[PDB]
C-alpha cells in the first residue's frame, strides 16, 4: 500500500504556567536558546519544564483591531498561525532582538514568577562556539540593563552535555554535537574544552530537509501539488538512516530484490520492458506506473535518498562544502595533534578515543553510532578500546548540563558574571572557565 | 571463465597540456558512442599511453584500464581499414571464456 | 617433512619514511586494513624489495615476514577519483587483519 | 465557536507597555536590520583591522580557524539525477550520469537553466 503524509496535528491544549506559590527568589533560572526549540526550567526538577518550539507571531483579529501575540506551542492551534510563525534566528545567529525579548517575557511569564525591578533570579544560557560579540554584547544589553539580572553564564551546550554526562569535571573525551544549523566536534582535556582544536561543519538538520526539498522537487517536477516544510520534516525523521556502507549500498539499491522491501512510497494529500529500465525504477519503483491514475500522480517514491540525505555530514561535498568530515576531523584530531604520533598514540587519544560521546538533536537518525564506530575501528591502531555513548535523547542532555552545573556549587561561582564585573570591565570581557568561550587573543 | 571491464569507442577529440617547466601533464579526452558521450581527465600514464602509439581524432580505440595496453580498432566512417562505430555503453564488463591445455 | 610457519602482513600503506644512517639504516611501513592499523621497522632489503615493486603511498601490498616477498596488490579504491582515466587497477581493502598467523 | 477560541489565548498572555518583566529604566535604542550575511564581514573586517594595527602578541584564535579545513582525500563522483556512481561527465553542461538511459532521456532533451540548478547542489555553478 501507499501511506498519505499530512501536517503535525495541533495542540488541542495550550501551554499551562506553573503555579506562583513555589517561586522563590534564590533558584537560577536554566534556559537553552536553541534554534529549533526552546528548553526551560527550574534547576531543582532533573528534566526540564517548559519545551515548544522558537517562534511567533503577531495575530490581528479583525473585530478587535489588536496585535495579539502567540508563542511557542499557543502557535500549534490554527494553521494559518502556524505558517505565519517566524523564527528569530536567521542561520547560526541572532538578527533581530525584539523577538527575543517578547519571547524571553513569555517564558518569565508561564515559569510562574513574580518579579519587581528586574528578574531577580541568576540566569544559565547558551552560546555558539566562537561567537561573533555582537551577539553577546546584545545579549548583556538585553540581560544586564532589561532584566536586572543578578548574575548570567555563557557555555556551549555541547560541552553542558558532557558536563552533565560526566559530572566529575575533570574527565576526558571527545564530544561530537549534531545541531539544527551546525555540527562540532569539541575534544575535551582534563575537563576543560580545547577550543583551540574544535572544528565546525556548516550542516545540520535544517540543511537536510532543504537537501530533500530541493531532490524532491528537482525528481519530479511536474507535481501539482505544494507541501510544506514540515512534511519534508517529517518524511526526513520517518525514513531516512545512515547506511553502514554507502560504497556497497549504492551498487545493488537499484536492483530489484532490494526494492522489494528497502522502498517506502508516500501520497500527497489533496480532497522495451520496465524490469531492465534504470529510470523507471529510480521513479516509479518496482510497479507498473498508471500514468493517467489520479491518486499515482500524487505519489512520492523514497528509493536512494533515504541513505543519501544523512551521508551529507561524512561527506560534505555533496551538500555544496569543501570541508572534511566527521572521520575526517577526528582522524586528524586523535592522530595527528596532542601529542600523537601517527602509529603511535598518546595517553590523551586514548583517554579521548575511550570517551567518545555523541549529542545533539540530530544524533537521532538510526545507524549513526555503529557507522561512527566502524570508521573509528577503521583509522585507529589494533586493540584500541572504543567506547561510544549515546543518550536516549540527546536533545535534552545540555539542560541537564545547566542543573548539574548548577547543583554542583563549588565550581559554579567561576562561571557567574555579576554586575559589577559588567560595569567594571565593560562589555568586551570573556570569563575564561572550561565550559565556556576563550579569548579571541592569546 | 574471467570477466574483464573494457572500454571501447570512437575518439572525438585530444588535449594535451604542458606546463612552463613542462614537468606535469594534464589532459582531456572526448570519446563516444552512438548512444553516449563523454569527456575525461587524464592522468600522466594515460597521458604517455596516448601519446605513444599516436591516437587522432576520428580514430576507435579499446582501453584496458587494468593493464595499461590500448589498441587501435581502425578508424570510422568519416570522410569529411574502417571499422564502424562502436554501439552500447562505453564501459562494459566482458566475459571472456579460456581454454588452456595441460601442456601449457 | 618439514614444519614451517606462514605470517602475512598486507593492507593499504598510509606511511613510507626512509632516514639515512647515503646509507638508510632502516624504513618504517605503516599498513591499514578495515580491523585497524599496524606500524612495522622494516631491513633495507625490504625496502630495495618496496622499490622494486613501484609502491607509493595507497598501494596495498603484501609482506611476508620470514622470506620477506613483497608483492604490489594495487591502489586502494579510496585513491580511485583522483583521475577520470589512469592506468592503474583499483582493489578494496582487506577485511580481516593486517597480521596473519598460519601453520 | 473557534474563532472565538484564539481570543482566550490572546488575553491569558497579553502583557502591557508597561511590562512587568523588564527595569523601570527602559532606554530602548534604535535597531538595524543586521542580516545575517553581513554579521561575518564585519567580523572579519574589525579582526582584519586589529590584525593590522597590531602589525604596525600575535594572535592565533579566530574565526577562520574554527572552520573545518578541506579535506585531503580524493572526493567521490556521483551522478546529478539518480545519486549513484557517475562514471560518465557530459562534455556540453558538465553533468555526470550513470549510464546511457539516464543520459538519453534526461541529460540530451534538457531545457537550458535547468543545468545550473542541477550543479547547485553540489555548489558546481
Amino acid at each position: 500500500k501507499a501511506v498519505v503524509i499530512d501536517d503535525p496535528p495541533l495542540r488541542q491544549t495550550p501551554e499551562p504556567f506553573d503555579e506562583q506559590s513555589a517561586y522563590n527568589p534564590q533558584s537560577p533560572i536554566a534556559i537553552d536558546f536553541g534554534s529549533s526549540k526552546l528548553r526551560a526550567g527550574f534547576v531543582n526538577h532533573a528534566t526540564p519544564t517548559h519545551i515548544f518550539p522558537n517562534a511567533l507571531t503577531k495575530f490581528r483579529d479583525r473585530k478587535l483591531n489588536k496585535n495579539f501575540t502567540f508563542v511557542g506551542n499557543d502557535t500549534l492551534l490554527d494553521q494559518a498561525v502556524r505558517s505565519q510563525s517566524r523564527s528569530p534566528f536567521d542561520g547560526p545567529f541572532v538578527t533581530n532582538w525584539n523577538l527575543t525579548e517578547e519571547i524571553l517575557d513569555y517564558t518569565f511569564h508561564h515559569l510562574g514568577v513574580v518579579p519587581d525591578n528586574g528578574i531577580p533570579n541568576p540566569i544559565l544560557l547558551t552560546e555558539r562556539l566562537a561567537t561573533v560579540q555582537s551577539q553577546r554584547t546584545n545579549w548583556y544589553q538585553i540581560l544586564f540593563e532589561t532584566y536586572n539580572v543578578p548574575g548570567v553564564t555563557f557555555g556551549i551546550d555541547s560541552l553542558f552535555s558532557f558536563y552533565n554526562y560526566n559530572p566529575s569535571g575533570n574527565k576526558t573525551g571527545l564530544v561530537i554535537s549534531c545541531g539544527h544549523e551546525d555540527t562540532n566536534v569539541i575534544p575535551v582535556v582534563d575537563g576543560a574544552g580545547i577550543l583551540t582544536d574544535a572544528k565546525r561543519i556548516n550542516w545540520g538538520g535544517h540543511q537536510a530537509v532543504d537537501y530533500l526539498n530541493d531532490l524532491m522537487a528537482l525528481k519530479y517536477p511536474y507535481f501539482p501539488t505544494k507541501m510544506s516544510y514540515l512534511q519534508y520534516e517529517t518524511m526526513y525523521k520517518d525514513y531516512c538512516y545512515v547506511s553502514r556502507n554507502y560504497d556497497e549500498d549504492i551498487e545493488k539499491i537499484l536492483t530489484l530484490e532490494n526494492l522489494d522491501t528497502n522502498d517506502v512510497v508516500v501520497e500527497a494529500p489533496f480532497t522495451y520492458d520496465w524490469r531492465n529500465s534504470i529510470l523507471h525504477l529510480f521513479l516509479r519503483g518496482p510497479r507498473p506506473h498508471d500514468s493517467e491514475n489520479i491518486h499515482e500522480q500524487h505519489q512520492m517514491h523514497l528509493n536512494v535518498e533515504r541513505i543519501r540525505v544523512p551521508e551529507v555530514i561524512f561527506q560534505p561535498t555533496m551538500g555544496g562544502q569543501d570541508q572534511a568530515g566527521i572521520c575526517e576531523l577526528s582522524e586528524t584530531i586523535l592522530l595527528k595533534k596532542f601529542g600523537s604520533q601517527p602509529g603511535k598514540l598518546s595517553q590523551t587519544s586514548i583517554d579521548m578515543v575511550n570517551n567518545v560521546l555523541i549529542t545533539g538533536g540530530n544524533a537521532k537518525v538510526p545507524g549513526l553510532k555503529e557507522r561512527i564506530v566502524k570508521e573509528f575501528t577503521g583509522f585507529l591502531p589494533t586493540g584500541t578500546n572504543i567506547t561510544v555513548n549515546m543518550s536516549s535523547d540527546p536533545s535534552l542532555d545540555a539542560w541537564k548540563g545547566m542543573a548539574a552545573l548548577a547543583r554542583n556549587e563549588e565550581q559554579y561561582r567561576k562561571t557567574v558574571i555579576s554586575k559589577k564585573e559588567y560595569e567594571e570591565y565593560g562589555p568586551e570581557y570573556i570569563k575564561e572557565h572550561k565550559l565556556g568561550n576563550t579569548k579571541y587573543f592569546e | 571463465k574471467e570477466e574483464t571491464e573494457l572500454i571501447e569507442g570512437e575518439v572525438v577529440e585530444i588535449q594535451i597540456d604542458r606546463s612552463i617547466t613542462g614537468g606535469h601533464k594534464q589532459g582531456k579526452l572526448t570519446i563516444k558512442t552512438t548512444d553516449m558521450e563523454t569527456i575525461y581527465e587524464l592522468g600522466n600514464k594515460m597521458i604517455d599511453g596516448l601519446t605513444k602509439e599516436k591516437v587522432l581524432a576520428g580514430d576507435v580505440i579499446s582501453i584496458d584500464k587494468a593493464s595499461g595496453k590500448i589498441t587501435k580498432l581502425g578508424r570510422s566512417f568519416a570522410r569529411s581499414r574502417f571499422v564502424q562505430c562502436p554501439e552500447g555503453e562505453l564501459q562494459k564488463r566482458k566475459t571472456v571464456v579460456h581454454t588452456v591445455s595441460l601442456h601449457e | 617433512r618439514i614444519k614451517e610457519t606462514k605470517e602475512v602482513y598486507e593492507g593499504e600503506v598510509t606511511e613510507l619514511t626512509p632516514e639515512d644512517a647515503k646509507t638508510i639504516s632502516h624504513v618504517i611501513v605503516g599498513l591499514k586494513s578495515a580491523k585497524g592499523t599496524k606500524t612495522l621497522r622494516l631491513d633495507p632489503t625490504i625496502y630495495e624489495s618496496i622499490q622494486r615493486e613501484k609502491v607509493s603511498i595507497g598501494d596495498v601490498i603484501y609482506i611476508e615476514a620470514n622470506t620477506g616477498a613483497v608483492k604490489r596488490v594495487g591502489r586502494s579504491d579510496a585513491y580511485a577519483t583522483e583521475f577520470d582515466l589512469e592506468t592503474e587497477e583499483y582493489v578494496p581493502l582487506p577485511k580481516g587483519e593486517v597480521h596473519k598467523k598460519k601453520e | 465557536e473557534r474563532l472565538l477560541f484564539l481570543r482566550s489565548v490572546g488575553e491569558r498572555n497579553e502583557i502591557g507597555f508597561p511590562s512587568r518583566f523588564k527595569s523601570a529604566h527602559y532606554k530602548k535604542p534604535t535597531r538595524r536590520h543586521k542580516s545575517a550575511r553581513q554579521l561575518i564581514s564585519d567580523e572579519n573586517k574589525r579582526i582584519n583591522a586589529l590584525l593590522t594595527k597590531a602589525n604596525k602578541l600575535v594572535p592565533k584564535a579566530t574565526y577562520f580557524s574554527v572552520e573545518a579545513p578541506p579535506s585531503i582525500r580524493p572526493a567521490k563522483k556521483y551522478c546529478d539525477v539518480t545519486g549513484l556512481k557517475g562514471f560518465y561527465k557530459s562534455p556540453t553542461n558538465n553533468i555526470r550520469y550513470h549510464n546511457a538511459e539516464i543520459y538519453q532521456l534526461i541529460v540530451k532533451p534538457m531545457a537550458p537553466g535547468v543545468d545550473q540548478e542541477y550543479l547547485k547542489l553540489r555548489g558546481a555553478n
